[PDB]
C-alpha cells in the first residue's frame, strides 16, 4: 500500500 | 531470507553488504544507487535499543558479491565510508518511521557486469506499481529462518504488496504512510520473507513500461520471520525521495 | 535532479543481453493479474 | 500461556485480569498484593509504540476468576481503578527497563477462598530463590500459541530461571539488572512461556522456608512466544520493591 | 507477619498441595 505524495521535511506547507 | 531461493549471477548487481569491521560481521543489506552512494535503513546504523550506534570507521561495504563462502577475486569490491547520512526526521525514539539512510563512499566503485546501480522511482512508477497484489523482489544474505541457517549465496524472493488495512490490522504496532508491507496471506499457499541480516536491503520492481529495475522499498522491520498473519514492513522509498535527492545534490 | 541515473536499473548480464532471470516473469504477471 | 496446563481452582487467588472497557478486551495479567493494590507491568498501561496510553477510566479489573467462558457469580469480583502509578524511570523507548506499575483500587476487594494477596519478596527470599535453575510459576489467560487460541481456564506453567549470560546472549536487545529471564533451553525436553495476554501477570515462587508464595517477577517481554533459543524476560520485583513500598506508604 | 499474603485458602491453609508445586521445590 503506498501513495505518490511525499513525506514533508517541514514547517512550510502549501 | 526465508523461503527464498538462490539468485543467479548478476541478478542483483546493486546489492550491497554492510559489515561491522571488528568483530567481522554481516550487519545489513544495502543498495548501490550511484558509484559513490549506497542506500540502506537508518536502524542499521543507529538503533540504541540494540546498542547499535555506528560511525563511518566501524563499517565497511562489499559490492558485487555472489557467495560468502568464497572470495570472488577481481569481482567483488570493498569500499570504506566517507559519510553517513541518517534521515533528519528519523527518530529511533519510536516506530522506525522514515527508516532510511545514505552512505557516501570514500572512493567511487567501478561498475562492471556484477556491480551496477538501481533506479529510484519516478512518480509514474510509484503511481502505477505501488498497488496491492503487485509483487516486488527482496534479496539478501540474512538468516534462512527465524531460529548453520545462514546462506552461502545471495537469496531472493518475490512478495506481493499488501493492502494497507490488512497491514494495519496485522499488528499492534502503529504504522505510517512512510511504510508499506509485503508478504503472502495465510493460506495463499506461498510463503517467503526477509529475515535478520536482510534489513536495509532492497525491495525492487521491474517496470513494465521501460524494463528498468526500481527500488520501491528498503527492508525495515517485522515481528519474527515469515510467520502466518504477519507481514514484513518496508520504507516507502518514493515518499522519501526528495530527501535522497537533496543529500546527493547538496551533499 | 535525479530519479535513477542514466543507465540505472538495467542489469549488464540480463536486460543488456536481452536475457531474463528465472523469476522476473512472476512480477510482471502480478500487474493487475 | 504456551505449553502450560489448566490451573486448579484457588491455585492462584492473587491473579488479576486487566480489561479495557470498550471495546471489552483482556489486556494483561496483574496481581493482588493487598485489598486495595494491584501490581502489573508499566507497558500494559503506557506504551505509545502500540498507541497504548490508558487512564483509570478506560480500564477495569476482574479478580477471582477461573474460567472466562463463564461468570462465576458471588466468586469473581470487579474493581474500578482510582489511580495508576507508573514507575518514574520506566523506559519504553529502549528496553522496557523498570517495567512496573501499581494500580490503587477505588474500593477494597473482599478476600475469600479465591481472592487472596501474594507476598512481595524480602532480601532473604530474593537472595536464595533467584538462582539459575530454580523454577517459578507463570500464570495467565494469554494466547496458547504465537499464532480460537485463547484458553477458557486460567493457564499455568513452571519455568526455570536462566543464567544472566545465556539471557544476554539470547537477544540483540540490551538487558538490564532490573530484569531476569526464564524458560527452558533448546533441547531440555520441556517448553513453555508466557504469550501476548499474559504480560503484567506474576511469576511466583514458593518459599521452602515459610511455605508462602512470593512474586519474584512480572511478565514483561519476549521475542515471540516459546521459541527455541529465546527466553521470556521479567521485571525483577525485588530490585524495585522500595518504589512499591514508597507508593503504598505515601500514596 | 506480612499479613496473610502468600498462603492460599484452598491449599496451604488446608494442608493441601497443588499438582505442580513439588516441581518448584525440587529445583
Ligand atoms: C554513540 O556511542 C558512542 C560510542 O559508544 C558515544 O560516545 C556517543 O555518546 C553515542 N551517540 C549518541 C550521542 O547518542
Ligand atoms: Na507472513
Ligand atoms: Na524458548
Amino acid at each position: 500500500p503506498a501513495e505518490t505524495e511525499y513525506d514533508s521535511l517541514y514547517p512550510e506547507d502549501d | 531470507i526465508v523461503e527464498g531461493s538462490d539468485a543467479e549471477i548478476g541478478m542483483s548487481p546493486w546489492q550491497v553488504m554492510l559489515f561491522r569491521k571488528s568483530p567481522q560481521e554481516l550487519l545489513c543489506g544495502a543498495s548501490l544507487i550511484s558509484d559513490r552512494w549506497v542506500l540502506t535503513a537508518a536502524h542499521c546504523l543507529l538503533y540504541p535499543p540494540w546498542d547499535k550506534n555506528f560511525t563511518e570507521n566501524d563499517l565497511l561495504v562489499r559490492i558485487g558479491k555472489h557467495s560468502r563462502t568464497r572470495y570472488e577475486a577481481n569481482i567483488e569490491k570493498i569500499s570504506m565510508l566517507e559519510k553517513i547520512y541518517i534521515h533528519p526526521r528519523y527518530n529511533w525514539r519510536e516506530n522506525l518511521d522514515r527508516d532510511i539512510a545514505l552512505m557516501k563512499l570514500k572512493k567511487p566503485v567501478a561498475f562492471s557486469d556484477y556491480i551496477h546501480p538501481v533506479c529510484l522511482p519516478d512518480r509514474e512508477t510509484a503511481a502505477s506499481l505501488l498497488q496491492a497484489g503487485y509483487k516486488g523482489r527482496v534479496t539478501g544474505w540474512g538468516n534462512l529462518k527465524e531460529t548453520k541457517g545462514q546462506p552461502s549465496v545471495l537469496q531472493v524472493v518475490n512478495l506481493p504488496i499488501v493492502e494497507r488495512p490488512v497491514c494495519k490490522d496485522s499488528t499492534r504496532i502503529r504504522i505510517t504512510d512512510n511504510m508499506f508491507c509485503a508478504g503472502y496471506k495465510p493460506d495463499e499457499g506461498k510463503r517467503g520473507d526477509a529475515c535478520e541480516g536482510d534489513s536495509g536491503g532492497p525491495f525492487v520492481m521491474k517496470s513494465p513500461f521501460n524494463n528498468r529495475w526500481y527500488q520501491m522499498g528498503i527492508v525495515s522491520w517485522g515481528e519474527g520471520c515469515d510467520r502466518d498473519g504477519k507481514y514484513g514492513f518496508y520504507t516507502h522509498v518514493f515518499r522519501l525521495k526528495k530527501w535522497i535527492q537533496k543529500v546527493i545534490d547538496q551533499f | 535532479f535525479g530519479s535513477g541515473e542514466a543507465d540505472c536499473g538495467l542489469r549488464p548480464l540480463f536486460e543488456k543481453k536481452s536475457l531474463e532471470d528465472k523469476t522476473e516473469r512472476e512480477l510482471l504477471e502480478s500487474y493487475i493479474d
